[PDB]
């Protein structure tokens, strides 16, 4: 029915309607940095995603 | 003693250098604390999930 991996989360599953076979990764997460200098310089930033 | 034997000295270090060439390769157990550490890390981030 459904497949797993080595750290036991799912990742292909079958749908009942089909008998094809999708495959699942979940939306892409990450944190977020801020590139500043010292504010009394200037008061720009940049944004880093990891 | 150097100046007098410089050829042997050159001879000597350039087989001890292909000699440890070949044994970081001949010898499968040599490269123990990069290996440990990891798959010490890697083990560790395994088990929290
Ligand atoms: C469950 O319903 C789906 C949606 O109709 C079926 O999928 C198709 O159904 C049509 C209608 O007969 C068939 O002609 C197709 O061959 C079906 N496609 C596939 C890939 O099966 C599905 O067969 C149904 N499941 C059953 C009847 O067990």
């Amino acid at each position: 029915q459904f497949g797993r991996d080595i750290a036991d989360t799912t990742d292909a599953v079958r749908d009942p309607q089909t008998l094809e076979i999708l495959d699942i990764t979940p939306c892409s997460f990450g944190g977020v940095s801020v590139i500043t200098p010292g504010t009394n310089t200037s008061n720009q930033v940049a944004v880093l995603y990891q | 003693v150097l100046y007098e034997n410089q050829k042997l000295i050159a001879n000597q270090f350039n087989s001890a250098i292909g000699k440890i060439q070949d044994s970081l390769s001949s010898t499968p157990s040599a490269l123990g604390k990069l290996q440990d550490v990891v798959n010490h890390n890697a083990q560790a981030l395994n088990t929290l999930v």
